[PDB]
């Protein structure tokens, strides 16, 4: 029904502003590598936010 | 004796290029967490000022 | 004469790498000219949204 | 009102000043001394024949 | 070609594929018959600029000089051009070499290439050619860049039809010194040398003369002051690489005492000596002009040096001295120590490294530079000053260490160190000072790591 | 007569780097937007006002 | 006594291609310099301005 003439930051960094209840178990990070997305990186360099 | 110091400078011109390139990244990555914590915090903040 | 032309012939040599060099410098100094112009467009929005946070 | 905070430019500039000057001295103490050797034995060369 | 495709079309009883949208116009067709035949038009007159434009953007990068400078004023051509033709090749294009302009960069390679390899310079049809290039870039070439000169190409010639020459550098030799050895076949011959010379005199607007590598003997020297005399815009003279002896010594400092606009002179690598450099410092005593001089090496001698500056201390208008590789020592060291504690010593850059000064010139230079508050650069590296067993063993195990100056040397150079930060307003930042502030931040971190302990044992209760 | 100003703020004079950056990337997705919606009624959306 | 002669004379040209060959070895020594002069100032710039 409506659309965004803009491209925006905020969506997409506060994402990791998810850390409040931390004060729990500090169990083996390095089982947490993740892929980071390629293609996303790529996509978020070649359409820099205006 | 020309192939060799051809392809040491390229690949010197290689690694001087690889290094600057993660001399911008770093740099750019260091202060996009610090843009972040500009529009986010602001919406945040704004939020904290009207609780305060 | 062949003592010569490998002083000379090391002409060639010589050319060539310094192509290479050049070649590796303009690389590298545009690329850090698009870095700079991104890190200055970047210093340049850090100036303009700090001032409404 | 800190010094500090009203001079941070002027602890910036200190800090570039050291900054070049540690450059200056690392790349003058790589520059030349092999230059100063051919050019003496130029002219020992030139001495001798 | 699109009538055909209209008649097709319509001679098969289709609906019309020729969509409205979709019909280039006779000026389209025109810009690109003219572009891909711009010599047609290389003022491209009676037709907007508009189209003049895009033809000149459209173009090859190869076109013609004689068509491409006077008829082309594209700037973007011009680049297109220098890249297309130099993009891949050994010599790299930049812009800030060349007045911020492309065209007159391109104008200026293409006559260092064809004077470069002119085959047989004296062709009358290369003649012609030739004249027709320099009537075309006259206006738009100051300098060029001829490597290996092969051949007697005609300097004063060239210079006769380049009005606004401003730099010219010669080096005379072969650029391929491969298959055939010739002694005579590299450097400037007695032709070459006179042709410089009546070039240097016939023309008005060169400023910057460059003859090095000429392997340039004394009758050179003099060939080429011949003309040089009569000229009145050289500003800058350099003879480095070349074989110029105290005659061309003395020739110099004669032309130098009757002239009085010379600013640059390079006579390193020449085989001025103690009388040579004598003449030197004579001419200087008068001269009031040159700024920069350069005698690395030379073969002046301590005596030589010491002449020279003894003649200095009146010639006070020396701003930079290249005394190196004439190998300098003790008294040496006293003089010039003497003359750049002279309040007066308008030397702003020394060079005086390549030389033989010892311990006992370290107590005199030292006092010397330390009087002297004018000197802003300086060169002592590879002296004879005594070295700790510390430096002996870092040159030891890196062999490109022996070019790491003695510590003695660091103290010398940051003597003008402190004396330069003291003009220009600049805190001076010793090693001793940066050791200390290194030292006195992780003092400070370690006084503040048991206050946060203090602070938390607080709360257990 | 605010133009008439001798000494009218810089503000109201040039658009920026910055600033005109972000009207070409506006006017190029207003341009993308008209191509998309060829048909639709052409609504002003007064966005670069003088 | 010519061809000793030779060994002198012939071996001063060959002295002087040895001396020529490091006199340009010294121009691109000297050369380079400068370049990774301009490359210093370079970085410099950048360090002033940022």
């Amino acid at each position: 029904n409506w659309e965004y003439v803009m491209l925006d930051t905020l969506l997409f960094n506060k994402g990791n502003g998810n850390d409040e209840e931390g004060n729990e178990n500090i169990d083996d990070p390095l089982n947490k590598q993740a892929q980071r997305d390629p293609e996303q990186e790529q996509l978020q360099d070649i359409a820099q936010l205006l | 004796e020309q192939e060799k110091s051809n392809l040491n400078i390229e690949d010197d011109g290689k690694k001087a290029k690889e290094k600057e390139d993660a001399y911008f990244e770093d740099i750019t990555k260091n202060m996009k967490q610090l843009k972040t914590q500009l529009k986010s915090e602001y919406l945040e903040k704004e939020k904290a000022n009207i609780q305060q | 004469v062949y003592k010569q032309k490998i002083k000379h012939l090391l002409f060639q040599n010589q050319d060539q790498q310094s192509e290479l060099k050049k070649d590796v410098e303009v690389t590298l100094k545009q690329l850090e000219d698009q870095h700079r112009i991104k890190s200055r467009e970047l210093k340049t929005d850090v100036r303009s949204l700090k001032v409404t946070k | 009102m800190n010094p500090s905070q009203t001079q941070k430019g002027k602890i910036q500039i200190q800090v570039s000043r050291g900054s070049i000057d540690l450059l200056v001295r690392t790349m003058y103490e790589d520059i030349n001394n092999i230059k100063l050797k051919n050019e003496r034995f130029q002219k020992k060369k030139r001495a001798e024949d | 070609m699109l009538a055909k495709k209209l008649a097709l079309a319509r001679s098969q009883g289709k609906p019309d594929p020729f969509k409205k949208d979709e019909f280039p116009l006779l000026q389209h067709i025109a810009v690109e018959v003219v572009s891909q035949n711009y010599i047609l038009y290389p003022d491209l007159k009676g037709v907007p600029e508009n189209v003049r434009d895009t033809i000149i953007s459209k173009i090859t990068t190869d076109l013609d000089i004689l068509t491409m400078a006077p008829n082309i004023d594209q700037e973007s051509f011009w680049q297109r051009a220098c890249k297309n033709r130099w993009e891949k090749s050994q010599k790299s294009i930049n812009i800030e070499e060349h007045g911020r302009s492309w065209k007159v960069a391109y104008l200026e390679r293409y006559m260092e290439e064809f004077l470069t390899n002119i085959q047989n310079a004296d062709d009358p049809n290369k003649k012609q050619i030739l004249q027709a290039e320099l009537k075309a870039a006259a206006s738009w070439i100051h300098t060029l860049n001829l490597q290996n000169i092969n051949q007697n190409i005609d300097i004063d010639f060239i210079c006769k039809y380049l009005p606004l020459l401003t730099s010219l550098t010669l080096t005379y030799g072969t650029k391929y010194s491969g298959m055939d050895y010739n002694k005579q076949s590299v450097g400037m011959k007695l032709s070459e040398a006179a042709n410089l010379g009546e070039a240097i005199k016939n023309c008005y607007s060169l400023l910057s003369l460059n003859i090095s590598a000429n392997m340039i003997d004394d009758d050179l020297l003099r060939f080429i002051m011949a003309g040089v005399n009569m000229n009145i815009s050289l500003i800058e003279l350099n003879l480095s690489h070349n074989k110029i002896e105290d005659q061309g010594a003395r020739r110099i400092a004669k032309f130098l005492m009757r002239n009085e606009i010379l600013l640059y002179l390079n006579l390193g690598n020449n085989l001025i000596g103690y009388e040579g450099s004598r003449y030197l410092a004579q001419a200087l005593k008068v001269n009031k002009n040159l700024q920069s001089l350069n005698l690395k090496l030379n073969n002046l001698g301590d005596k030589a040096g010491k002449k020279l500056f003894q003649d200095l201390m009146l010639n006070k208008t020396l701003l930079e001295l290249d005394v190196s590789g004439n190998q300098f020592e003790f008294e040496t060291a006293l003089k010039l120590s003497d003359y750049v504690a002279d309040s007066m010593c308008g030397l702003k850059v020394l060079n005086i490294a390549n030389n033989d000064f010892n311990d006992s010139c370290y107590e005199n230079l030292k006092t010397g530079f330390t009087k002297n508050y004018s000197l802003a650069k300086l060169d002592l590296r590879g002296n004879k000053f005594s070295k700790t067993q510390e430096e002996k063993e870092q040159e030891l195990k890196d062999p490109f260490r022996m070019f790491n100056l003695s510590q003695t040397e660091k103290e010398l150079t940051q003597i003008i160190i402190r004396h330069d930060l003291t003009a220009q307003k600049i805190q001076f930042f010793s090693e001793s000072d940066l050791d200390k502030i290194k030292q006195l931040k992780e003092l400070q971190g370690a006084k503040q790591e048991p206050e946060k302990v203090i602070q938390q044992d607080q709360n257990k209760e | 007569e605010f133009k008439e100003q001798e000494n009218i703020p810089r503000q109201y004079i040039e658009n920026s780097p910055k600033e005109e950056l972000v009207l070409e990337h506006v006017i190029q997705f207003k341009r993308q937007f008209q191509y998309q919606l060829y048909y639709e009624d052409k609504r002003d959306l007064f966005l670069y006002p003088k | 006594e010519a061809f000793i002669q030779m060994l002198d004379k012939n071996l001063d040209e060959a002295e002087d291609q040895f001396q020529i060959a490091l006199r340009n070895h010294l121009i691109h020594i000297e050369n380079l310099m400068q370049l990774q002069e301009a490359r210093m100032r370079g970085l410099a710039e950048e360090f002033n301005r940022d």
